[PDB]
RNA sequence: UUGACAUUAUUGUCAGGUGGGGAGUAAAGUUACCACAGGGAUAACUGGCUUGUGGCAGUCAAGCGUUCAUAGCGACAUUGCUCGGCUCUUCCUAUCAUACCGAAGCAGAAUUCGGUAA
């Protein structure tokens, strides 16, 4: 986008990233199922954690993604300006 | 009745059940690329599968192309000393690949 | 400089040094730029339609009205018909089951227009793997007489004895045998046709194992062999008909060139009938070849096709 | 074995209408989503047929048909049919325009007809002479002012809605067959100020 | 290599005369290409008179086929007919079965022939006769045993089975 | 049934191939490829169930191995590629909002994670 990039969600540092995504899914899914159940939600059960942890991580993928700003299709200027402040390959590495 | 262990098929499936009337084999469950490790030289190197060879626990199952435990299989080895065949380790009807060590 | 295109060879494709040697000497850097960079396109898609069952102007319409983009080949036969666009299955068509055609490559094709098989006579055959060309023998003929077919295999019969009653050739001696031996076994007045028991094996986009699994005790043995059966074809008649599918010189032009001379009683008559550029002289230190024009030859980039040699023996007594 | 259930109404509109896509060497198809009328456009038409796609939406490309995956109202995607589509004139135009409905359905069926003559004016520009236009769109307040234009435009213009359609849904699948193809086109006629310009009081 | 006894032909002309009726005479009688019948390890060939006369030479190790192989003899004694004899056998049918164009690749994966496919048959079929199977162009499938006659066939409900599949040319990708 | 020789197509010899077709000294093994009828043997009982971090191979490696690292097992890491839905009552917290806090380049606003909290 413009000239300034204050508005970027956090970037948690990938022991912590995995603590936030994988306790999401502990908390928000049900967690308790008996072996003496139907073997249909038995797996509809799993399939749900699966899902939904795939879910935390791509929304948490995409906020990073979409947040930070497209080098080379923003402004010459600052395409050069993120270049010298930040090594530009390793940027987009 | 249905098979529901994982299964590597040949690329000649489209008519070659002669001999397996009604033995249902989902696409889902058929895992082309065994994740082989090399012994003497401990890089793992994610080849596709060629060939199942020996299944013990059912000789039906080799017939079949099941890949549990102690499986012996035929590894590709297009993108490359080494070992045409490698053994199994893992239960893929349990965690996601599967994992085996060559010969 | 040589050594240069030697290590962008065989690091480049991953090849043999052995066979990067063989085959660049007096061999042209754009002669390099036709056989070496032709390894990438891999059989393009002819067929073989068998003019028993249908004739081929009745199976244009066939493939067509399935949505198949059909051309012919050059000038040889309109039976060759290359394949660019198709979604229906390439093997599991109703008609390739029916024997109205045989998926074949463009090289399987010419070691059979340059025989010439006739009304009521017997072919005789030594190596005929998946059955593909006896096809061409036995459809020619228009099912009179006799045909032989035979290869070296227990294992490789099944492609025959499928091939042969899918096509329906009726008549069909198909019989597994030791090729060397095979004039004690009957020894048939007439033609006989031999392809390609080879260790230079040309075009290695079909098979990866020669670039790098070739070495000198291969080129010993093989030559010697499909020289000895030379010997026996020589000693079945009649048109002697003797390829190979590969360019290196050990396998054609130095195994006919032998049995030229080990018998007075064979003649080289003009092979092929439509088109394929003319046969060489001196075979690097080799003998004086002037006898040895018309046996063709075929490049992968001259033309689309699958790098290979025939040559057509006459005998008189 | 097809890709989505819009498939089964053009196979059955070309039986109702002399099997024109048939006939057809080349067709522009337009708002396809799924490929349930490029799929229907390869069975139908003759073997290399070169059949173009044009959608909203990107995604992936289909053996044997060409495919450009942009927008529709913009000049750039129209200089990509003038990218291609210039030394050819397509035989039909395909129109398969749906939006994302759920918004009052006064809107959900004006944004459709608004949508209907900016796919007409891909046609009336990229079509040859006394081909056709075949066009998903809502019954309306705006349809018999559609219907109108279309009959001006075109030779003979039918409303179907065939079977196997929804039954529930206020589809309309009208073709207009035969094209006048002018050298005079009346350029307050074909925007969309004058079309939906109300009919005065009683 | 061998040539059939009295009752071993009889086995065979009469499995012959199960889908071709007593148009068997153009079998046998040609006179230009007689066409004699061997058989190798327990399996019928149909060839050419010559050119099994000239293969004689042949080892019976050696030997893999013969032409055209009709089929072969069972341990208990009857006969099986293969799919490879459709080539003479529809040539000379007697009980003829179409199918559609959209019920093809179901009975070219082995299951039977329903009755979902209405049109021209042949007629004067009785219930346990052998039919041939043609899918246009006329183009020979298979083998079949009839479930019903031509007249209950026709009043009858789409799922049920009008022949029952014996052989088809689906064969040919094993 | 093929070649060589002679008759110089026909006929002879020799040599090469097949040969339970006849003379002399049939049917049988197998079957987890197994398809249909019959006889057996039980299947399907929270023995506190269930939740968020895979598997295979190697690298370490607290100790224990009958002494003990070279009878072997071995945690956390790490390195290898990859039947649905309408409506109400009550309850649970694993809380989306409202209440109060802690961490965060948290200038302000806005926000992200976390704690107490039904």
């Amino acid at each position: 986008m413009q000239l300034s990039w204050k508005d970027i969600p956090t970037v948690a540092p990938a022991n912590d990233l995995l603590d936030i995504v994988l306790n999401r899914t502990q908390r928000k899914t049900p967690t308790v199922i008996r072996p003496g159940f139907k073997i249909t939600r038995i797996r509809a059960f799993y399939m749900r954690k699966v899902k939904y942890t795939g879910e935390g991580f791509v929304e948490k993928f995409e906020d990073i993604l979409k947040g930070f700003p497209n080098i080379n299709d923003v402004h010459p200027f600052h395409r050069d300006l993120m270049d010298t402040l930040y090594e530009k390959n390793h940027y987009k590495i | 009745r249905m098979i529901t262990k994982h299964t590597f098929v040949g690329e000649g499936f489209t008519r070659r059940p002669v001999k397996m009337e009604r033995i249902i084999r989902p696409s889902a469950l058929r895992q082309k690329k065994a994740n082989v490790t090399h012994p003497e030289l401990g890089v793992t190197v994610f080849l596709p599968i060629l060939a199942v060879k020996k299944n013990p626990q059912s000789p039906m199952y080799t017939q079949l192309g099941v890949l549990t435990k102690g499986t012996i299989i035929e590894v590709n080895v297009s993108e490359l000393v080494w070992g045409k065949y490698a053994q199994v380790t893992n239960e893929p009807d349990r965690d996601g690949c599967v994992n085996a060590v060559l010969l | 400089y040589v050594d240069r295109l030697l290590k962008d060879i065989c690091e480049y494709f991953g090849y043999t040094p052995f066979l990067a040697e063989k085959l660049f000497n007096l061999f042209s850097p754009a002669e390099a730029m036709e056989f070496f960079e032709a390894n990438e396109i891999a059989r393009p898609i002819t067929i073989r339609t068998n003019t028993l069952k249908t004739r081929r102007r009745d199976l244009a319409q066939t493939l067509v009205n399935r949505g198949v983009n059909l051309q012919p080949i050059g000038s040889w036969t309109k039976v060759g018909l290359q394949i660019f666009d198709s979604q229906v299955p390439i093997g599991a068509t109703p008609e390739y089951l029916a024997g109205h055609y045989i998926l074949q490559a463009a090289s399987s094709f010419l070691p059979v227009i340059a025989l010439d098989p006739h009304e009521n006579e017997r072919i005789l055959d030594m190596a005929a793997a998946p059955g593909g060309k006896t096809t061409y023998i036995s459809a020619m003929m228009k099912n009179t007489g006799c045909v032989f077919a035979n290869d070296a295999n227990k294992s490789r019969t099944k492609s025959l004895i499928a091939n042969i009653h899918r096509l329906g050739c009726t008549n069909t001696i198909v019989c597994n045998y030791d090729a060397r031996e095979f004039p004690k076994v009957i020894g048939g007045f007439d033609r006989i046709l031999l392809d390609a028991p080879c260790s230079g094996t040309g075009v290695i986009g079909k098979d990866q194992s020669v670039k790098v699994s070739r070495t000198e005790k291969d080129f010993i043995q093989i030559p010697h062999l499909q020289k000895q059966l030379l010997l026996s074809a020589i000693d079945s008649v009649g048109v002697i008909v003797y390829s190979t599918c590969s360019v290196a010189v050990e396998e054609d032009e130095a195994v006919i060139d032998y049995a030229l001379r080990k018998r007075p009683n064979v003649k080289l008559v003009d092979t092929g009938l439509a088109i394929g550029k003319e046969a060489f002289t001196s075979y690097r230190g080799k003998k004086f070849h002037p006898s040895v024009k018309l046996a063709r030859r075929y490049y992968p980039h001259t033309y689309n096709v699958d790098g290979f040699f025939v040559a057509k023996f006459q005998k008189i007594g | 074995g097809y890709r989505a259930r819009s498939s089964f109404k053009i196979i059955q509109i070309n039986e109702k209408y002399g099997h024109f896509l048939e006939k057809s060497k080349v067709v522009i198809d337009l708002c396809a989503a799924p490929g349930s009328w490029c799929q229907v456009a390869s069975k139908l038409c003759p073997v290399n047929s070169l059949i173009i796609g044009v959608d909203i939406v990107p995604m992936k490309p289909m053996p044997n048909v060409i495919t450009f995956q942009s927008d529709i109202t913009t000049e750039d995607c129209r200089s990509k049919l003038r990218g291609y589509m210039k030394t050819w004139k397509a035989d039909t135009v395909l129109h398969d325009g749906a939006p994302n409905v759920g918004l009052g359905w006064v809107q959900d069926a004006f944004t459709q007809s608004q949508l209907t003559l900016q796919a007409l004016k891909l046609a009336v520009e990229n079509l040859v002479v006394n081909g056709t236009f075949v066009t998903k769109i809502f019954r309306s307040k705006d349809y018999n002012k559609l219907i109108w234009v279309f009959q001006q435009l075109f030779e003979k213009v039918e409303a179907t809605k065939p079977p196997a359609s929804r039954n529930v849904s206020a589809e309309i699948f009208v073709v207009c067959k035969g094209f006048k193809a002018p050298k005079r086109l009346d350029p307050r006629l074909l925007d969309p100020k004058e079309v939906f310009e109300e009919l005065p009081d009683g | 290599m061998r040539q059939l006894t009295e009752e071993e032909t009889k086995v065979v002309f009469e499995k012959l005369a199960g889908y071709i009726g007593r148009n068997i005479s153009f079998l046998v009688d040609n006179k230009e290409l007689p066409h004699v019948f061997r058989l190798q390890k327990d399996r019928v060939y149909y060839v050419p008179d010559h050119v099994a006369k000239l293969a004689t030479s042949v080892a019976r190790p050696n030997l893999m086929s013969l032409g055209i192989c009709l089929g072969k003899f069972t341990k208990t004694g009857k006969f099986r007919l293969h799919i490879t004899s459709l080539t003479v056998l529809a040539k000379h049918a007697k009980y003829k079965i179409w199918i559609k164009p959209n019920g093809e690749m179901p009975f070219l994966y082995g299951n039977h022939v329903l009755k979902a496919h209405v049109g021209k048959m042949s007629d004067d079929i009785p219930e346990h006769a052998g039919v041939i199977v043609f899918a246009m162009n006329d183009v020979p499938l298979g083998f079949g045993v009839s479930a019903k006659s031509t007249s209950e066939s026709r009043n009858m409900q789409p799922t049920g089975i009008v022949a029952f599949r014996q052989a088809d040319i689906g064969e040919y990708l094993r």
